[PDB]
């Protein structure tokens, strides 16, 4: 599964968690088995504008 | 106020939709013991001290 999100909401990307993400955008249950990798990309995904 | 001098505000006879705070991602650190934040608007208190 893979996405984009904010520095802040990292912590989010977990089982038992709260917040924007957890609710509304993106649930692992609880007893999720497997990986949760996440890596900057402000050279990327950032823009002047 | 500073840490040496930290405020303490008195909350009482009033709803607090504590969902407003833990959803907002704004907050890098919100971690409740003894509680769970989505039982928060479940609950009732009685000694609220911001």
């Amino acid at each position: 599964d893979s996405f984009v999100i904010r520095g802040d909401e990292v912590r989010q990307i977990a089982p038992g968690q709260t917040g924007k993400i957890a609710d509304y955008n993106y649930k692992l249950p609880d007893d999720f088995t497997g990986c949760v990798i996440a890596w900057n990309s402000n050279n990327l995904d950032s823009k002047v504008g | 106020a500073s840490v040496y001098a930290w405020n303490r505000k008195r909350i009482s006879n009033c709803v607090a939709d504590y969902s407003v705070l833990y959803n907002s991602a704004s907050f890098s650190t919100f971690k409740c013991y003894g509680v769970s934040p989505t039982k928060l608007n479940d609950l009732c208190f009685t000694n609220v001290y911001a």
